[PDB]
């Protein structure tokens, strides 16, 4: 039995992957604001 | 721009099929040339048998 919407089901997935990968994608530019913040921060103290 | 590559590959792939598509309908019409030439012969020796 074939799926009854292959491409629409495709789509989701890769939607969902791409979510996914866009979250990831903005923590690391947060915890490397973090690291900015740090160095900085330290130098001062 | 995944999205844009989406529909970039999946043309393509639309583009070959239709390609096929058309590949089939000139085999079934030159077929049915090949059974019209036989048919209209028909017609013409039955015209003489009349």
């Amino acid at each position: 039995e074939s799926t009854s919407d292959p491409l629409a089901a495709l789509d989701d997935a890769i939607s969902q992957i791409d979510k996914f990968r866009s979250s990831l994608g903005a923590v690391q530019n947060r915890l490397d604001s973090a690291v900015t913040n740090l160095n900085n921060t330290t130098t001062n103290l | 721009a995944n999205r844009f590559t989406s529909n970039i590959k999946g043309l393509t792939q639309a583009a070959r099929n239709a390609n096929d598509g058309i590949s089939v309908a000139q085999t079934t019409e030159g077929a049915l040339s090949e059974i019209n030439n036989n048919l209209q012969r028909i017609r013409e020796l039955t015209v003489q048998a009349s």
